[PDB]
C-alpha cells in the first residue's frame, strides 16, 4: 500500500537531481568542445552550479502573468512536466527493476508523446501575444511530423521482435544489439528524437521566439524539455543499443550490476546530444519541415517493408 | 643635435655611424603555407556501401538465431 508511493518518490527525485546535473553539464561539454572550460568556480569543479542557479531563481522576485491568471496559465506547464514524468514511469533499469510491467509499452510511450505536443500548444496560446502563439503552432507542427517518423521507426523494431513490453525487447536485444544491423534505422531514429524535443540543428521556434513569463513557469517549461530529452535518450538505448546487457558476454563483464551499463549507454547518448548540438548550424523551418515530410518518412516506411521482407522470408521471425 | 646621441663612439664621419637592429633575420624566416589542403582518405563509396550492407545481412542472420532460442 505504502511500497508504490516510496517507489514513485524515488524515481521522481533522482529524475531532477540528475536533469539539474544534465543541463551543468551540458554547459561543461560544451565549453570544452569550443577550447574553454565550463562553470568552474562555485562548486569544486562546478558541481555546486545547478545549485547555486537554483537558488537564485527561488529568492529572485516573482512576477505573476496577467493572461487567464488561473487555471490555465498555471496549469500547462504543470501538465507538460506531468507527462513527461508519467512517461518516464515504465522504463526499464535491470530485470524486472521497472516501476509498471505495463504490457503494451511501446504505445503508452507514443501517446504520451503525443500528449506532450498537447501541453506545448496549451501552454504556447495561454499567454496573450500572438508571435507566441505562432511560434507555438509551428513547434506543434514539427513535433507532430517527427513523432509519425519515430512512429515508423518503432514499428520496425517491433517487427524485429514479438512482444511490446519493454524487457522483451531487451531480451530480442540480449541475442544481438538491433544497433547493429539496422544501423540507418538508429541514425534516423536519432535524427527524430532531435527533432522532437527541438534540440541540436532544428531550433528556429525557439530562436526566433528569442528574435521576436513567470521565472518559476519558465523553470517548469525548461525542466520539462530536458527531462523529455533524457527520457528520448533512455527509451533509444533501451530499444537499440541493448539495455543493460554487457557487450561481448564474457564472465568478467558479469560483475557490473547490469544497471551501470544502461546508465553508460544513457550518459553517451545525452554526450552525443549535446556534442551534436556544438558542432552544426541550425535549419530554417521551411527546410525542417520539408525534412520531416520528405527525406525521413519514406526513409522510414521503407525500412519497416524492407526488414518485414527479410524477417518473413527466412524462418527468423518470432 | 644627432651625432653622438646615435652613436658617439668611434667613427670617422657621419655615415656608417648607427646600429640598427630592427627588422628580420637573414632568410625570411621560412617559406610558409597559405593554400588550403584537406586530404580526403576515409572509405569512399563501395566500402561503406558493402560494410552497412554485410553489416545488416549479418545482424539479420544473427536476429534469427536469437530468436529461435527464445522460441
Ligand atoms: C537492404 C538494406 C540496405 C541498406 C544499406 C544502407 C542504406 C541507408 C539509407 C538510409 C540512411 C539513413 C541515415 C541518413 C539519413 O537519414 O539521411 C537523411 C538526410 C539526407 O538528406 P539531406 O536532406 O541531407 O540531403 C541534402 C539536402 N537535399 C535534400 C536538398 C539534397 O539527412 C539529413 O538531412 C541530415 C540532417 C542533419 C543531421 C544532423 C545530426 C547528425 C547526427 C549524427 C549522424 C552520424
Amino acid at each position: 500500500y505504502i511500497a508504490v508511493p516510496a517507489e514513485i518518490l524515488g524515481i521522481i527525485l533522482p529524475l531532477l537531481l540528475g536533469v539539474a546535473f544534465l543541463v551543468l553539464a551540458e554547459r561543461k561539454v560544451m565549453a570544452f568542445v569550443q577550447r574553454r572550460k565550463g562553470p568552474d568556480v562555485v562548486g569544486s569543479f562546478g558541481l555546486l552550479q545547478p545549485l547555486a542557479d537554483g537558488l537564485k531563481l527561488i529568492l529572485k522576485e516573482p512576477i505573476s502573468p496577467s493572461s487567464a491568471n488561473f487555471s490555465l496559465f498555471r496549469m500547462a506547464p504543470v501538465a507538460t512536466f506531468m507527462l513527461s514524468l508519467v512517461a518516464w514511469a515504465v522504463v526499464p533499469f535491470d530485470y524486472g527493476m521497472v516501476l509498471s510491467d505495463s504490457n503494451i509499452g511501446l504505445l503508452y510511450l507514443f501517446a504520451i508523446s503525443s500528449l506532450g505536443v498537447y501541453g506545448i500548444i496549451t501552454a504556447g496560446w495561454s499567454s496573450n501575444s500572438k508571435y507566441a502563439f505562432l511560434g507555438a503552432l509551428r513547434s506543434a507542427a514539427q513535433m507532430v511530423s517527427y513523432e509519425v517518423s519515430i512512429g515508423l521507426i518503432l514499428i520496425t523494431v517491433l517487427i524485429c521482435v514479438g512482444s511490446c513490453n519493454l524487457s522483451e525487447i531487451v531480451m530480442a536485444q540480449k541475442q544481438i544489439w538491433f544497433g547493429i544491423p539496422l544501423f540507418p534505422v538508429l541514425v534516423m531514429f536519432f535524427i527524430s528524437c532531435l527533432a522532437e524535443t527541438n534540440r541540436a540543428p532544428f531550433d528556429l521556434p525557439e530562436a526566433e521566439a528569442e528574435s521576436v513569463y513567470s521565472s518559476m513557469g519558465s523553470a517548469l517549461f525548461f525542466l520539462g524539455e530536458y527531462a523529455n530529452m533524457i527520457l528520448m535518450s533512455g527509451l533509444c538505448t533501451s530499444l537499440s543499443l541493448g539495455g543493460w546487457l554487457p557487450i561481448l558476454d564474457l564472465p568478467i563483464f558479469k560483475r557490473i550490476p547490469g544497471s551501470i551499463w544502461f546508465s553508460i549507454k544513457v550518459i553517451l547518448f545525452l554526450f552525443l546530444y549535446i556534442w551534436v548540438r556544438a558542432a552544426f548550424p541550425r535549419y530554417r523551418y521551411d527546410q525542417l519541415m520539408g525534412l520531416g515530410w520528405k527525406v525521413f518518412l519514406p526513409l522510414s516506411l521503407a525500412w519497416v517493408v524492407a526488414v518485414s521482407g527479410v524477417s518473413v522470408t527466412f524462418p527468423w521471425l518470432p | 643635435t644627432e651625432a653622438y646621441i646615435r652613436n658617439k663612439p668611434g667613427m670617422v664621419s657621419v655615415k656608417d655611424m648607427p646600429v640598427l637592429q630592427d627588422g628580420p633575420p637573414p632568410g625570411g624566416f621560412a617559406p610558409v603555407r597559405f593554400a588550403r589542403r584537406i586530404p580526403n582518405k576515409g572509405p569512399s563509396a563501395v566500402a561503406i556501401f558493402l560494410a552497412a550492407f554485410g553489416t545488416f545481412s549479418w545482424g539479420m542472420y544473427q536476429v534469427g538465431q536469437g530468436n529461435k532460442i527464445r522460441r
